[PDB]
């Protein structure tokens, strides 16, 4: 929202609002987390995958569902996929989408995004506990509405 | 999370050889206070076994609730048993020593030959979905933190009254 | 040898825990060996919940409960030890067979 | 250990429809679907060609499992609760499956001093809910 | 957020009230809580009356249980506690011991037993036996100035620690071999997707479980702990144990052995049999040579009578469980009657050994008659209830093929007739110069009378009125 | 389509490799080729961060492919086999680094090697057969 | 080939920073003993350890070297079986606690999400070593002299736990770095010592007896028998006990300041020290030394407070100490948690 | 929860520290003191003999109540960590939990257990 950090990994350049004590979770090269609450904002991880622009991994609504329900999931959860949108800001064909992972208690949410440009399929994510997900949704989307590469 | 590398089995064998001597000290030495201190050594070297495997809570708690409270309580207790230095020399007590050292070894042989016939490293492949979840983003004090109260509600609600009844009974009994 | 060498030490403790129990003469030693057996079973339990069952820990919680009940039993037994040593002025276990 | 004896029939089906992941085949759909809850089915598992290595009928009550949370072969959980492109089996339904070896144990067996399943196998099922 | 614990939440409420009253009130408690606890018990029984004819609905996150068969035992344990408390009020009253925490202990042990009757969780079914055993070394030793009450705490705590240890080790072996699973129903799945079922392992986790089970209900090869404790602890807690421990253990055993052990039938059906054939023999021979009443009762009414209950668990195709329920319902009454009579006479005189019951028919004939009735019923004579109990236990159990267990049962019942008729003979006598100066000074004469008289006619009527009981006990599927 | 040959699993890794001594040439040629189609199944388990199997499987398959590669390569065509030894270096250093990039869990390097670890193993077994 | 292990012989571990921490903690021990011997015995008195150079800056290590030789005696009854085993547990119980203690912006030795829990667990292992040492001999003045302290120490960890938890529930973490993270918001308004002073009081009063303050009430009155279970312990033994005492004091001060105060936060929030200038050039060593600076001074304040309190109250007897630890601190240290539950309910 | 290798190195180093110090003292030490050396100090009476000095009757109750009241904390920690993560049900559950032992402590206070 307010700060703007490339995070010097020569790739992404995304936004993160506030203090964000800057953890190192497991998705390397960047992370940011709040203080008072748990299950907080952006993490981003790299992968090598020598394919081309995301439009090659299949149709949008199917390649999105084969991983919002098989990777970003757990057999002790129920996922629910809401709206999804392509970006095409530099021909990279990003795939921004907001989904929920309901659990016995958790119920986390997400605004995942994906790229395929010269960095081979490295993704973003955001999250917050469900009890408060409603009040700051539009604060996190502009976060996801920042992902571009170089 | 994971472990350094081939340094693993070194610490494994070291701790095993320490714990064996610890147990032998627990069971052999006649002076009860030496036995209790060797028991404390056994329990700290098994807390280190718990910590080596990447289970953190059940290690540090086990170190706090046993290597602390229980051992000092037992030390206080050994201040009530007078008369030590019994017989010695190769099964000091009656032939019951030999009979035990026989039946226990039979028990060993049975279980210690049952175990090295089950391909544990093959029983791990058949379950590649259990330890494949991690709930998506969690650390190992929140795993227990939540999964203790989201489905293990009844025993957690129960243990408290057990503790209270044990306290009341202990005070009513120990007091003359 | 992580998953394999530890279990090879469970029995090699459990057995000992029983032996010290049987050949015990003083009450405190019997209680020590009892605690030792409970810790043996605890150790045999935890490793199973680290190889597998990492989605929802089913062993570590059970280990916690076992430790709690072990502490409760170790309290109650010593409390009984207080009263017995009050009644008779010696706690030699194998020299009380007036109930047979 | 390894295979033992049994005896049964199969109620010969139509031709299987793979549906891009497994081998699907339907025999009789009857009453109603099942959510992510405990179920109770009766199975009779084969080898690829002829052999039978277990059957729920070889014991008492047919076993009870969980359809909806990963606790069983991915092939089954796809072919009983209903997978992508496959309708779920009814309460009193009855279906037949041929499980490819990727949705199964995979290319390593389950040993007990003798692997109880041929290494890198792909088996068959005749699953009838109850 | 659930009413399936409310039968136990009421008990918890009563527990908290009983603990509070001693903290707040001064001295108005002694006959007050004596009925305030009975209020909690009868209210819990009324709450359980609601769930008659209910569904097999699963528990909180699927933890303990809620079906018909389990509900039967859940009510039966409450019945035992309701009948037992009036006994274990006046007894400890006439010992100048604190009474509040005794009733608290009894209530908490009953709570543990009630929770145990379900517990399809593999962890709850471990804490609950401790919630029932941790509240047992206290009662079984809750006369500190006595000496025997310490022996029957040492050689009860050591044994009940070792056995629970063996049991939980078997549980750990099962959790391991099962690919990781706790829910009792969901083991035969998980023990298959992990193909390690037919292998060694399970064969060990079956014996290391059956042994820990046996110790809790004491068949012959592990009966060692029972004869001592039953003599060393006060008689009311002896009765309480010898009824509710057996009920809870036999309620847990059938579920822990039938649900997760479909396949191993032919390898534990035999096993339990080896226990039963011994339990109904070694628990009778010694019973002949006894001279103490409590120890003879330990031998006969427990060392043996825990035989024919099991005598159908092996031979069960769900056509027998009704007979187990009926025999338990008969045994509770035919055992609490004689324990009430024994408590009453012992308090009134001050002796336990058999040789002092002489002449008791002449001094007070009502008590002698109400004790002879229950003893003969235990013997199993036709017009009484124990006869029909043993009968319907055999008639379904001979109807299931196995022959070399019914014959032994009948033979050991004939053998058991001996000491019953011995004490009966010692009742009826008039040789004035033989009766010791114990029954000679007996001022003959509420609670204990009421319990003894309403527990003894239930040892004669149901044996002839078992038709509705039978029609009720047939709807058990667990 | 009949059953298959277990071919010496059967043990608890203290019976095997310590107490049941036996390993013949062209039999290690089975383990070598098996850990190729074997180690090619962790890709889904590297997609989702299951950092607890990507260590146990690697340790086991390595300690198995750290003795076969020394026995099997003695039994390839011995007239011309320096390359069949000039591959074991790669096929056992790529994995020795794979084991580094899983201990302190990374993602980029872990997956960049989880392809360049199998890409080689299809060539060690290639010189065998 | 790769016969056994190529890069895994010994070149994966470096022991430089651990030895730097060792040197730092030893130097700080010298500093704190100088503080004591120069402030406690100089309020209305003469100067402290003079004549050891300009001041006693060398006096501390001089006493250390003197104690080094001192011909360890090893009395007859009881031997190396438990004598040398005694103070080892004591010294390790406080030495290992230095792991999760931070010092400044990105200077923690291990993240260790179970950090403060590990500290609480390692704080309750010393009584074992104290009982062992006090019983390693046979005569009195060491058996009961150690029994008293081992017993009274047990009567205080419960308030320690119910004050550490009343901060873990505020920071929603168990690693010190995240604790100071949840505290660098408002510079000093957000400091927990103002948000939960009722817990800080209990923690501070308990810290005294937890690090053996006071073990003897008077410069003439002994440590309740003749000395605190360290009579026969002549040379490096009494040296190690002196150490472990000062180290318990240090760890307690550092933990109370890293919990209830801003750890390495200035009086103005820690992130705000960068934004108001629009650019930074070489803030690395500046922030490192300033994290050692703004943190060690806060604990120094508590060192001085304890030094002053040493000469203001007659430390109670172990007939009142148990009463205070049990019937006074426990109720309020529970009630503060009961309050902060609804306080953090939002 | 990433790398406890620093923890292991610190463990081995700080466990070598005491034996290192003892051995260093032993190397440069005097091989002397063949005196009596069989009596400890602050007892210029050269006394010897005695036992049954326990007074465990009082401190044993303190030890017991502590051992029982300790288990509260290792159950509270998984709850204290999972407050905001979960809802407010765990709040009521842990309140019931802690209140049980508050009642227990009230009882131990009223009836004389925590004494001189």
């Amino acid at each position: 929202n307010y700060r703007s950090y490339v995070d010097a990994n020569d790739g992404y350049s995304y936004l993160y609002p506030a203090d964000w004590r800057d953890f190192d979770f497991l998705g390397h090269d960047s992370a940011f987390k709040d203080r008072n609450v748990q299950l907080q904002s952006v993490r981003v991880a790299f992968i090598p995958t020598q394919k081309t622009d995301i439009r090659d991994l299949g149709p949008m609504d199917e390649a999105i569902f084969n991983l919002v329900n098989e990777v970003y999931a757990a057999p002790n959860q129920i996922p629910t996929i809401y709206e999804m949108q392509e970006r095409t800001v530099d021909g990279r064909n990003y795939w921004t989408f907001e989904y929920d992972l309901e659990a016995p208690g958790y119920g986390v949410s997400a605004f995942a995004t994906i790229a395929i440009g010269n960095g081979r399929y490295y993704t973003l994510i955001v999250t917050a506990n469900e009890r408060r997900w409603s009040r700051l949704r539009n604060k996190l989307k502009v976060v996801a509405d920042s992902f571009k590469i170089s | 999370m994971d472990l350094p590398g081939p340094i693993h089995e070194i610490l494994m064998l070291f701790g095993e050889f320490i714990l064996l001597l610890g147990g032998l000290g627990v069971v052999l030495l006649t002076n009860p206070i030496y036995s209790a201190f060797s028991l404390g050594l056994v329990l700290v070297c098994i807390s280190l076994f718990y910590f080596l495997l990447n289970s953190y809570f059940v290690a540090v708690a086990q170190l706090l609730i046993y290597v602390g409270a229980i051992n000092v309580l037992i030390i206080f207790a050994v201040m009530f048993v007078n008369g030590s230095e019994w017989s010695k020399d190769k099964n000091y007590w009656t032939i019951g020593d030999g009979f035990t050292s026989l039946v226990c070894i039979t028990f060993v042989f049975s279980l210690m030959t049952t175990i090295p016939d089950t391909s544990w490293y093959g029983i791990l492949w058949t379950t590649r979905s259990n330890q494949i979840v991690e709930q998506g983003l969690i650390n190992n004090v929140q795993q227990i933190g939540i999964h203790l109260a989201t489905d293990f509600y009844l025993p957690f609600e129960l243990i408290s009254i057990i503790l209270l009844v044990s306290l009341i009974g202990a005070i009513t009994m120990a007091r003359q | 040898m992580m998953f394999e060498h530890v279990l090879f030490l469970s029995v090699y403790l459990f057995s000992i825990g029983i032996y010290g129990l049987i050949t015990s003469r003083n009450m405190v030693r019997a209680l020590i060996c009892l605690e030792l057996i409970l810790n043996s079973i605890n150790l045999n339990l935890v490793t199973f919940s680290d190889l597998f069952d990492s989605r929802q820990l089913k062993g570590d919680i059970f280990a916690i409960f076992v430790i709690a009940l072990a502490a409760a039993e170790a309290a109650i037994g010593l409390s009984i030890l207080s009263s017995i040593h009050r009644n008779r002025k010696s706690t030699r276990i194998n020299q009380s067979n007036l109930l047979n | 250990a390894r295979a033992a004896l049994e005896l049964h029939r199969s109620l010969c089906p139509l031709l299987v429809s793979p549906r891009e992941l497994e081998f699907l085949q339907v025999r009789d759909p009857s009453f109603c679907s099942v959510s992510m809850v405990v179920t109770q089915i009766h199975y009779t598992a084969r080898f690829p060609d002829g052999t039978v290595f277990d059957s729920s009928y070889k014991r008492g009550r047919p076993l009870t499992m969980r359809i909806g949370a990963g606790k069983i072969l991915r092939g089954l959980q796809q072919g009983i609760g209903g997978g992508g492109g496959v309708t779920p089996m009814l309460v009193g339904g009855k279906r037949k499956l041929m499980i490819p070896p990727i949705l199964a144990y995979g290319p390593e067996p389950a040993g007990c001093f003798s692997e109880a399943v041929f290494a890198q196998a792909e088996m068959n099922f005749c699953a009838l809910a109850a | 957020n659930g009413s399936f614990i409310f039968p136990e939440c009421i008990l918890i409420f009563g527990l908290i009230l009983l603990l509070m009253i001693d903290s707040t009130s001064d001295q108005k408690d002694r006959p007050w809580f004596y009925f305030i606890s009975s209020t909690s018990l009868v209210i819990s029984i009324t709450a359980l009356l609601f769930r008659w004819r209910e569904e097999p609905i699963i528990s909180f996150s699927g933890n303990f249980q809620t079906n018909n068969f389990n509900e039967i035992f859940q009510f039966l344990i409450l019945l035992c506690s309701t009948l037992c408390i009036p006994l274990s009020v006046e007894y400890i009253e006439c010992t100048e011991m604190a009474i509040t925490e005794f009733l608290l202990f009894v209530l908490t042990a009953t709570l543990g037993g009630m929770f145990l009757c379900g517990a399809n969780d593999l962890i709850t079914i471990f804490v609950a036996p401790e919630c029932f055993s941790l509240c047992s070394y206290l009662l079984s030793g809750y006369t500190k100035r006595d000496l025997r009450s310490n022996e029957a705490t040492m050689k009860y705590l050591l044994m009940g620690g070792a056995s629970s240890s063996i049991l939980v080790h078997g549980f750990s072996w099962l959790y391991g071999s099962s690919g990781g699973e706790i829910e009792l129903q969901e083991i035969v799945n998980g023990l298959i997707n992990t193909q390690m079922y037919n292998s060694p392992g399970i064969s060990i986790a079956l014996i290391s479980i059956t042994v820990g089970l046996g110790f809790k209900l004491s068949p012959a090869p592990f009966h060692q702990w029972t004869p001592d404790v039953y003599e060393g602890s006060p008689t009311p807690v002896v009765a309480f144990l010898s009824v509710t421990s057996k009920v809870a253990a036999s309620a847990s055993a059938t579920r822990i052995l039938d649900i997760p052990f479909y396949f191993s039938s032919n390898e534990w059906h035999l096993l339990l049999e080896i226990l039963a054939i011994l339990s109904m023999i070694l628990g009778n021979l010694l019973a002949i040579t006894q001279t103490s009443m409590k120890r003879m009762l330990a031998y006969s009414s427990i060392g043996q009578i825990g035989y024919v209950i099991i005598g159908i668990i092996v031979g069960d195709s769900n056509d027998g469980y009704a007979s187990m329920i009926t025999y338990m319902l008969f045994y509770i009454s035919m055992n609490l009657g004689t324990f009430a009579c024994i408590v009453l006479f012992g308090l009134r005189t001050g002796t336990d050994n058999i040789r002092d019951y002489a002449g008791l028919y002449m001094k007070d004939p009502f008590l002698a008659l109400s004790l002879a009735l229950c003893l003969l019923s235990l013997g199993g004579l036709p017009p009484l209830a124990g006869f029909f109990g043993k009968l319907y236990l055999f008639w379904c159990g001979w109807q299931a093929g196995l022959y070399f267990l019914v014959s032994i049962g009948l033979l050991t019942s004939v053998l058991s007739i001996y000491y019953y008729l011995k004490i009966i003979k010692l009742l009826m006598t008039g040789r004035n110069q033989e009766i010791t100066p114990y029954v000679r000074n007996y001022r003959r004469s509420n609670s204990i009378e009421l319990s003894m008289t309403v527990c003894v006619i239930a040892s004669t009527i149901p044996g002839i009125s078992m038709n509705p009981i039978l029609a009720i006990a047939q709807d058990t599927l667990f | 389509p009949p059953g298959t040959v277990p071919r010496w699993g059967t043990r608890s890794y203290v019976r095997e490799r310590f107490f049941e001594p036996g390993l013949t040439t062209e039999e290690a040629a089975a383990r070598i080729r098996q850990t190729a189609e074997g180690m090619r199944t962790l890709r889904p388990m590297l997609e989702t961060m299951s950092w607890k199997y990507v260590l146990f499987y690697v340790r086991l398959k390595s300690k198995y492919l750290d003795l076969d590669l020394t026995t099997a390569m003695a039994g390839v065509p011995e007239p011309r086999r320096p390359e069949y030894v000039l591959v074991a270096n790669e096929l056992v250093d790529n994995m020795t680094e794979f084991d580094r990039f899983v201990r302190t869990p990374k993602v980029y390097e872990s997956y960049l090697y989880y392809e360049k670890t199998l890409k080689s193993l299809d060539d060690v077994a290639e010189f065998l057969g | 080939s790769k016969l056994e292990l190529l890069k895994e012989v010994y070149g994966l571990i470096s022991i430089l920073p651990i030895l730097t921490l060792l040197l730092g903690i030893t130097i700080e021990v010298l500093v704190i003993v100088w503080l004591e011997r120069e402030i406690s015995a100089s309020i209305q008195q003469r100067i402290g350890p003079e004549y050891a150079g300009p001041l006693g800056l060398l006096q501390a290590i001089a006493d250390g070297t003197k104690l080094l030789f001192k011909e360890d005696i090893l009395p007859s009854r009881g031997d190396i079986s438990l004598f040398s085993i005694g103070p080892s547990i004591a010294v390790i119980s406080v030495l290992l606690s230095f792991l999760v203690i931070p010092l400044g912006y990105h200077f923690v030795l291990a993240d260790l999400s179970i950090g403060v829990f590990l500290w609480i667990a390692i704080s309750s292992i010393a009584p074992i070593g104290l009982l062992m040492a006090g019983y390693s001999s046979n005569n009195k003045y060491s058996f009961l002299g150690g029994l008293r302290a081992a017993a009274q120490s047990i009567s205080y960890e419960i308030p320690l736990t119910f004050c550490v938890l009343a901060i873990s529930l505020l920071s929603n973490s168990l690693s010190t770095v995240d604790i100071v993270e949840a505290q660098s918001k408002y510079g000093f308004f957000g400091w927990n010592i103002w948000r939960q002073p009722i817990g800080f009081l209990v923690f501070l009063i308990s810290s005294l007896a937890e690090c053996e303050r006071l073990p003897f009430d008077l410069p003439e009155a002994e440590e309740e028998l003749v000395a605190g279970y360290q009579t026969e312990y002549s040379g490096i033994k009494y040296g190690l006990f002196y150490l472990v005492s000062y180290l318990n004091l240090l760890v307690s001060s550092l933990f109370v300041t890293v919990l209830y105060l801003g750890g390495w936060n200035f009086s103005i929030p820690y992130i705000s020290f960068f934004d108001f200038f629009q650019m930074n050039k070489a803030v690395g060593i500046l922030e490192m030394t300033m994290g050692i600076f703004i943190t060690l001074t806060k604990a120094y304040l508590f060192l001085f407070i304890s030094i002053t309190i040493r000469w203001t109250l007659p430390r109670m007897r172990m007939d009142q100490l148990l009463n205070l630890g049990w019937k006074f601190l426990l109720p309020i240290s529970l009630g503060n948690l009961l309050l902060t539950t609804s306080f953090q309910l939002v | 929860l990433h790398e406890y290798d620093i923890f292991w190195t610190f463990l081995i180093i700080a466990s070598l520290i005491p034996i290192l110090a003892f051995s260093i003292s032993g190397l440069l030490a005097p091989v002397s003191e063949g005196p009596e050396k069989l009596s400890s100090y602050e007892s210029g009476i050269e006394p010897m003999g005695g036992a049954w000095v326990q007074f465990r009757i009082r401190y044993y109750m303190f030890a017991l109540v502590f051992v029982v009241f300790d288990v509260e904390t290792v159950f509270l920690y998984p709850w204290a960590m999972s407050f905001d993560v979960l809802g407010v049900s765990v709040f009521i559950e842990a309140l019931i939990f802690v209140l049980i032992l508050v009642v227990g402590l009230v009882y131990a206070w009223r009836k004389g257990a925590l004494e001189w």
